[PDB]
């Protein structure tokens, strides 16, 4: 019975994702997004352990919503006739890092060292579980304005993480790698660490940096906005044109950037409140 | 300007 154990409320949001209502759960006045996908318009499907056919996206979620991290976690999901509805945390007050960074223009970097740190420990847990999100950007990442903590959304594009090569691509195109634009082909880690930089950079300058495939492809970094030599070092080593040349997320959280970031109540404090 | 970007 979900009609008769959610509150439902207002419309959040829609897109290539689905559509996503505010909601409270009955049971404990617990605030809560659902998330409705239609099966006609379902690209990757998966399998639960019951052998149950469910959308990939609940395969994800469900590995990766153990415990407490910077992960939107499923709480609950249900089958109907045409589509599936998924029950997710929703953090309050919120404010999605894409319409953040739209309101305050480029980021301070003590600012963007600690949303970029608690971006890589959750991508680092994803990957822990077995998971690659395949989507991260802004739009993809929530902010909960009262606990300065980032919670990364929408696994609607993600995938089991694999060592082999990745032939198919659901993400974001200006997020994407050189080498898929180029060859249709990427691997999991390296292709994330590419968006890892496009996302730095968009922190730093206010916007992403490249919006054309020859951009993507070209190879050159410019700065629109003052970006202090060490931040413009890692971002460029994450956006290496050949995939091997790319840091590990141990190099990225050991650069001489990274060091000394604030704890996520300290960012809530300084620089949310 | 800035915008958004559709995924797929
Ligand atoms: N796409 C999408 N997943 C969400 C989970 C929680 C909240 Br709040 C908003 C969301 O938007």
């Amino acid at each position: 019975p979900l009609e008769s154990q959610y509150q439902v409320g207002p419309l959040l949001g829609s897109g290539g994702f689905g559509s996503v209502y505010s909601g409270i759960r009955v049971s404990d006045n617990l605030p809560v997004a659902i998330k409705h996908v239609e099966k006609d318009r379902i690209s990757d499907w998966g399998e639960l352990p019951n052998g149950t056919r469910v959308p990939m996206e609940v395969v994800l979620l469900k590995k990766v919503s153990s415990g407490f991290s910077g992960v939107i976690r499923l709480l609950d999901w249900f089958e109907r006739p045409d589509s599936f509805v998924l029950i997710l945390e929703r953090p309050e007050p919120v404010q999605d890092l894409f319409d953040f960074i739209t309101e305050r223009g480029a980021l301070q970097e003590e600012l963007a060292r600690s949303f970029f740190w608690q971006v890589l420990e959750a991508v680092r847990h994803c990957h822990n579980c077995g998971v690659l999100h395949r989507d991260i950007k802004d739009e993809n990442i929530l902010i909960d304005l009262n606990r300065g903590e980032l919670k990364l959304i929408d696994f609607g594009s993600g995938a089991l993480l694999k060592d082999t090569v990745y032939t198919d691509f659901d993400g974001t195109r200006v997020y994407s790698p050189p080498e898929w634009i180029r060859y249709h082909r990427y691997h999991g880690r390296s292709a994330a660490v590419w968006s890892l930089g496009i996302l730095l950079y968009d922190m730093v300058c206010g916007d992403i940096p490249f919006e054309h495939d020859e951009e993507i492809i070209g190879g050159q970094v410019f700065f629109r906005q003052r970006v202090s030599s060490e931040c413009q070092h890692l971002i460029r080593w994450c956006l290496a044109l050949r995939p091997s040349d790319r840091p590990t997320f141990e190099e990225i959280q050991n650069h001489p950037w990274m060091q000394d970031v604030l704890l996520p109540q300290e960012t809530a404090e300084i620089h949310l409140h | 300007k800035r915008r958004r970007h559709p995924s797929g």
